[PDB]
């Protein structure tokens, strides 16, 4: 019945930076509050507990504080092993409910994609199915918008596209869409076109094959 | 130290249970309650009940109290959970730990250990093993001297499969892609990796696809 709300939703900030994300809690839990960090496929990782006090382990950069119902957890000089998702967590009453969660996101110097395409494979074709997949590779943000066309015709509900989690030596992310037809669709058409927008683009690069 | 070590990763029918264990090593395993949580797809933790090994006594939120039972084995130091009536909103990742403080002199919940996590998928799809399709190079050369290959892995249920390339010897720019659902009811991905594209054709690459529920290991060589 203790609903916990975390301010913002994601952000991003760079190496170095101080940043500082809040915990609401809906009713009054004193100091029953803590902190847990956790990367994507990993356990989580007790951070703070008692809503000020550091968990052994924990650098001395992490810094809690907070009484009541509004509760702030404070990283001073980021590190880039400290971007994770960020939850808290009220232990004063049952239920035990948690956050939405803070995606924390590494800022770096915006890098351009390399736009590669591919036809689908002569083994696939022989299965009576065709998958047109196009890769977006190394670049920051995570925002880029991908568009297929065919003859200068473009498609809508029938492409599927998935991003990669954020990379850990350039902080970059890799974004592949695969556009999915019949065999006798495939056939039918020449120009397989695959534009992208992206922040750190000028103009929107097309990259293309006539198979 | 303290590592708890989860069961492998299931997939039940709508209806059916689900019994998820989780294994603790290094401490007194009587004495420190074990919670369980889970994560439904970008929802955040919800916390389900927990159980005091030493006694077997249990406290589940009243909103699972007539589907999940928390089940101890104490000599091999293992806790179970088995959830019944599983739906579509059961798909969660599930997670075992360490109360902290019924061991300590403190009042909180503390999970300072937690498992590794445990996939659940709940879906009507049977299990279908993967096909998979090679990604060939082509004059797919940008940052100068630099070709792109890849391997699709398409049309497998459940999740995971495991990808990798040359038995594991390729780690170097390797992004391998999270499965995508789709409205067949079947996962697909796709694994690439960046090589500089003079070696193509001297060095051969081979992607390593394992889909352990379907019992399935295909090796496929990607040439231009």
């Amino acid at each position: 019945d203790i609903q916990m709300t975390q301010s913002p939703s994601s952000l991003s900030a760079s190496v170095g930076d101080r940043v500082t994300i809040t915990c609401r809690a809906s009713q009054i839990i004193s100091t029953y509050l803590n902190w847990y960090q956790h990367k994507p496929g990993k356990a989580p990782k007790l951070l703070i507990k008692s809503a000020s006090t550091l968990q052994s382990g924990v650098p001395s950069r992490f810094s809690g504080s907070g009484s009541g119902t509004d509760f702030t957890l404070t990283i001073t000089s980021l590190q880039p092993e400290d971007f994770a998702t960020f939850y808290c967590q009220q232990s004063y009453r049952d239920p035990i409910t948690f956050g939405q969660g803070t995606r924390l996101e590494i800022k770096r110097t915006v890098a351009a994609p390399s736009v590669f395409i591919f036809p689908p494979s002569d083994e696939q074709l022989k299965s009576g199915t065709a998958s047109v997949v196009c890769l977006l590779n190394n670049f920051y943000p995570r925002e880029a918008k991908v568009q297929w066309k065919v003859d200068n015709a473009l498609q809508s509900g029938n492409s599927q596209e998935s991003v990669t989690e954020q990379d850990s030596k350039d902080s970059t992310y890799s974004l592949s869409s695969t556009l999915t037809l019949s065999k006798a669709d495939y056939e039918k058409h020449k120009v397989y076109a695959c534009e992208v927008t992206h922040q750190g683009l000028s103009s929107p690069v097309t990259k293309s094959f006539n198979r | 130290q303290v590592q708890l070590v989860q069961s492998g990763p299931e997939a039940k029918k709508p209806g059916a249970s689900v019994k998820v264990s989780c294994q603790a090593s290094g401490y007194p395993f009587s004495g420190y309650y074990m919670h369980w949580l889970r994560q439904a797809p970008g929802q955040g933790l919800e916390w389900m009940g927990w159980m005091n090994p030493n006694s077997g006594g249990t406290k589940y939120a009243q909103r699972f109290q007539g589907r999940v039972t928390m089940t101890r084995d104490t000599s091999i130091s293992t806790a179970h959970m088995e959830l019944r009536g599983l739906r579509s909103d059961d798909t969660a990742v599930y997670y075992c730990a360490r109360d902290y403080c019924t061991g300590s002199s403190c009042y909180r919940t503390d999970y300072d250990y937690w498992g590794q996590g445990t996939l659940v998928t709940v879906s009507s799809a049977s299990t279908k093993g993967p096909s998979v399709f090679p990604l060939a190079p082509s004059s797919k050369s940008t940052s100068g001297g630099t070709a792109a290959l890849g391997c699709l892995v398409k049309d497998y249920f459940p999740e995971p499969v495991t990808v990798s390339w040359n038995s594991g010897a390729l780690t170097s720019g390797v992004h391998t892609f999270p499965a995508v659902l789709q409205s067949s009811g079947l996962y697909s991905l796709s694994s690439v990796v960046t090589v500089p594209s003079s070696s193509l054709g001297t060095q051969t690459y081979i992607c390593n696809v394992n889909h352990k529920p379907s019992n399935t290991k295909v090796d496929k060589k990607v040439e231009p």
